[PDB]
């Protein structure tokens, strides 16, 4: 019954039920009731741990607002950036906490809206602050990167002129007009509103151990096989 | 939101995909290989009995009786204890989770369109003499025409009466009315849409027609805005209450018609094979 | 956006998802992208929310256009000139304060330097910084 | 801070570089609550204090030749060093604690 | 008990699982043994006298344990997410949180009429 | 403001002698009480918790 | 009862006479000494 009490001792903790232990000694079952309630202690040990480890599912933490430590006191880790030195650096030039700390910004800055994005997907740099809309925009088209963090300096667009020219109070009234008719809602619903935006892996990085031992198992019996004919 | 608003996610499991349906595959190409390796009526108490340890222990059956057989079942066994773990830390993944639903998510909806012929009509909260009712009254008049039977006194009664559950929505200006969802007690009231607005404009200090101080005050106010003020002092005078701080018998109802379906194709099934 | 223009000039047919044709107009946007290059004056085709509210604005009252692509390509500071002490607007905004000109319409923010010299009008949108940094990839999902 | 190199070489200037931090707005907001002028200039002739030969080593010691009439910075009272020069109420609780890795 | 689900659920599942035998049974055509089999496999007993007929019985049963075992984890994550709902309570901290920045009703705090913390107080306006 | 806080100050800051850090002076000098006040109101009235 | 929140608006205890007094300086002294030789620490641990 070597066999046997072996897959017994082997499936209790599985509740595999094989049935095949029946030792003797009756401290031999009180010692084997004790062990499952152990083995049922263990097994409810690991659930708490895997409810753990998914519980405490946040790692990283990426920088958030505008005067966390990590970006008011710069390191080495990463670089920020500034998109060519227009429209940005002349606010952050007129504050001072911020200035403290555009000296490391200061030759860092790119030259273009586009390669400064586009170095982000080549893992160059990772730090970016433009318009809201250019990089809302970017993040949902392109389901690649996503930005965080809180509005400051809210400061709308706008149409240009010149100095004193006969225009600019009929102009200003229309695009009131254009706001209040509804014209810019539908608009922007029709160009930047929408663009492109029990895991697979637990049975995936796992069942291929199951596959090979069930293809396995036919080469286990014909050793079983063999090892009976032999002798 | 007149009650809780949960997310019963009875759809929204990790099933209903391409993954399942692979474990399914190759749950039944592994009984194959078993019954095959048994074999070198067990068929039927084979499937069985590896659905219930898929399940649980609670089906005995005596199919399984050698080494290798053993061998295999005690390794699915093992895959069952992970496969039931794995579940069990996917729905505690899910309690973490909590998402919130709107009502309207739109002005120019069908709910604001024909009250009369759909539903209990509904009510509209506004006030006359002000912007808003101009903006609505020059936009569409039916809705107009019709949110003209409710014009509530001010701004306490209108939002009093309708915690008293008497109106239904009110549409006033954005300001004011984040400032007190984000301050009433509780947290009971919020905005149908979560940050949106329809026809976005400024505010202003309205000054006179040409007067000399048009431009030192708008120079000076885009320099206070600049600066840094304004956001101290948004912070210090304009912030809500709560606002930036963050198994029901119903809960499983499509689960409950899924199993009454594949009972009723089962009875069905038995019935044919019996006429069969 | 900027796409170059067909072998007849005439860059078209493009339809929109909901069954319209999308508006176009002619650029003369710098051939060159790339720095120290012989520019020149490509026919480009240009189209979108700028150019659609400047067709809708163009209707209101009355005119007629020639937009053209500016020529460094940067929206506009100030920065004192090299090999002497004053100071002049580079950029975009040194097109407008020039013959050239006129009525500039892009995503152009409202600053104060810049509303010192010109003046503006009311705004088209609201907008903010939004710092951004790169997704990060979850390597955690059960397959471990 | 004045600039001095070592040896026969030691005789430097005194260049100009201009400090900031916590100290230094204290000492604005006092100058702006009591309406005095001053010359701040740094010291690099020792450090806080050290009772040397039963003379001062700069700091206290610039405080107690009258050169200088104040000290802000990060001194620390004790005995002796509140028994040779007066004090103001202290305006930062320290001491001393432990840290290691 | 589970009140933190709901009592109507219990209710909703026990009428279900005795309807379900009875139909069960119904197919089939030993009541009893079919009854105690259908609470031993949604209780883990093992009474060990099931013994399905018809392989549409055996479908039926595999369906039934599956639907046994999924509400068994949902009561069981309900039960772990009213756990981490522990100490719902949160803590008064600061002079500049909002609940105690802002009033309320009753909120019966002083201190000392003849203090020093007034002398602090009466300075700030 | 460490490195990642790789390291933590052990003890709760129980300093074995808590003295605190002060501005210094002349022996008698005349400004003596003037500033001594103006640190007082300046603890006082909310100035000190915001640097 | 707890002691929820974090403290605000610091400030000492101490002794206070009256300006003329024949002692202040030679009372803060030994109170300071006092103090630094370390005899708080046992009165904190024996009584607070």
């Amino acid at each position: 019954t070597l066999s046997s009490a072996m897959w017994f001792s082997w499936g209790v903790l599985l509740n595999s039920g094989i049935g095949e232990g029946a030792p003797r000694s009756f401290s031999a079952r009180i010692l084997g009731m004790v062990w499952a309630g152990f083995a049922m202690i263990i097994v409810a040990s690991y659930t708490a741990n895997l409810a753990a480890f998914l519980v405490l599912d946040r790692p990283e933490e990426r920088i958030t607002g505008i005067n966390d430590p990590r970006l008011r006191n710069p390191s080495d880790k990463f670089i920020y950036a500034t998109v060519k030195q227009s429209s940005v650096d002349i606010y952050f030039r007129r504050q001072v906490e911020l200035s403290t700390m555009y000296r490391h910004m200061e030759k860092h800055n790119y030259e273009s809206a586009a390669e400064a994005i586009q170095a982000v997907r080549d893992n160059k740099l990772h730090a970016f602050i433009w318009d809201s809309a250019v990089l809302e925009f970017e993040a949902s088209q392109k389901c690649d990167l996503v930005t965080t963090g809180e509005l400051f300096f809210r400061s709308g667009f706008g149409i240009g002129m010149r100095k004193d020219s006969p225009w600019k109070q009929n102009v200003s009234l229309s695009i009131l007009k254009s706001h209040e008719n509804g014209f810019m809602e539908d608009l922007d619903k029709t160009w930047v509103r929408y663009q492109e935006c029990l895991t697979f892996e637990n049975m995936a990085g796992v069942f291929m151990l199951v596959a090979g031992g069930i293809v396995a198992g036919i080469f286990l019996i014909f050793i079983e096989i063999a090892y009976k004919r032999h002798k | 939101r007149s009650n809780g608003t949960v997310s019963p996610s009875a759809f929204l499991e990790p099933f209903s995909a391409s993954v399942w349906v692979m474990m399914f595959v190759m749950l039944l190409i592994v009984s194959a290989i078993a019954v095959f390796v048994f074999e070198y009526f067990t068929i039927g108490k084979a499937i069985w009995l590896l659905w219930g340890l898929v399940f649980n222990n609670s089906v005995p059956v005596q199919n399984p009786k050698g080494t290798t057989s053993k061998i295999m079942v005690s390794v699915w066994a093992f895959f069952a204890v992970i496969f039931l773990a794995s579940y069990t830390a996917n729905l505690a993944a899910f309690m973490i989770q909590e998402e919130f639903v709107d009502q309207v998510t739109g002005l120019s909806d069908k709910k604001f369109q024909r009250p009369h012929d759909y539903s209990p009509p509904f009510r509209f909260g506004t006030v006359p003499n002000g912007s808003t009712e101009r903006n609505i009254r020059n936009n569409y008049p039916y809705m107009h025409q019709y949110m003209t039977k409710f014009n509530q006194k001010g701004v306490e009664d209108a939002l009093v009466s309708l915690k008293t559950g008497k109106l239904d929505a009110f549409i006033y200006d954005a300001a004011v009315l984040n400032y007190k969802a984000g301050r009433d007690e509780g947290c009971k009231l919020v905005t149908i849409g979560s940050g949106y607005i329809f026809a976005t404009t400024g505010y202003g200090i309205a000054l006179q027609k040409g007067s000399p101080w048009k431009r030192q005050i708008d120079l000076a106010l885009l320099q206070f805005v600049g600066d840094g003020e304004m956001e101290e002092l948004e912070t210090l005078w304009l912030t809500g209450i709560c606002h930036n701080e963050k198994l029901d018998i119903d809960n499983m109802a499509g689960v409950f018609y899924m199993l009454a379906a594949a009972m009723a194709l089962s009875l069905i099934t038995f019935i044919w094979e019996h006429l069969f | 956006y900027v796409k170059p223009t067909l072998s007849d000039g005439t860059c078209k047919e493009e339809f929109t998802v909901n069954g319209d044709p999308v508006k176009k107009v002619i650029c003369t946007g710098p051939n060159d992208t790339s720095p120290g290059s012989p520019r020149h004056t490509v026919p480009q085709c240009c189209y979108g929310f700028c150019i659609d509210l400047l067709i809708k604005l163009a209707r209101t009252m009355n005119f007629t256009y020639e937009v053209h692509l500016v020529a460094d390509g940067k929206f506009g500071t100030q920065e004192r000139v090299n090999n002497s002490n004053k100071k002049e607007w580079n950029g975009m905004m040194g097109e407008l304060l020039s013959g050239q000109a006129d009525m500039i319409v892009a995503p152009l923010t409202i600053n104060n330097e810049r509303a010192q010299y010109i003046e503006f009008s009311k705004p088209f949108k609201y907008q903010g910084l939004t710092i951004l940094v790169k997704k990060e990839i979850p390597r955690s999902t059960l397959d471990s | 801070k004045f600039v001095k190199i070592n040896n026969s070489t030691n005789e430097g200037m005194n260049v100009k570089k201009c400090c900031k931090g916590f100290c230094i707005d204290i000492l604005k907001k006092l100058s702006r609550t009591v309406k005095f002028t001053y010359d701040l200039y740094l010291v690099t002739n020792g450090k806080h204090g050290k009772k040397v030969n039963n003379v001062w080593n700069g700091m206290i010691g610039e405080v107690v030749y009258q050169r200088a009439v104040m000290a802000v910075g990060s001194l620390t009272i004790n005995e002796e060093r509140s028994e040779v020069v007066d004090f103001s109420v202290p305006f930062v609780e320290t001491g001393i604690s432990v840290m290691v890795s | 008990f589970m009140q933190p689900f709901q009592s109507t659920l219990w209710l909703l599942v026990g009428l279900s699982v005795h309807v379900v035998a009875v139909m069960l049974y119904l197919l089939d055509r030993t009541l009893s043994s079919a009854m105690w089999f259908s609470w031993g496999v949604l209780l883990n007993s093992g009474i060990g006298e099931g013994a399905p007929r018809s392989f549409s019985a055996r479908i039926l049963g595999m369906v039934w344990a599956g639907f046994a075992m999924i509400i068994v984890a949902s009561y069981t994550a309900n039960l772990a997410a009213f756990l981490v709902l522990d100490r719902p309570e949160e803590r008064i901290t600061g002079i500049n949180d909002p609940r105690l920045r802002n009033p309320s009703d009753k909120f019966i705090y002083a201190t000392v009429k003849q203090s020093s913390v007034d002398i602090y107080f009466r300075r700030q306006v």
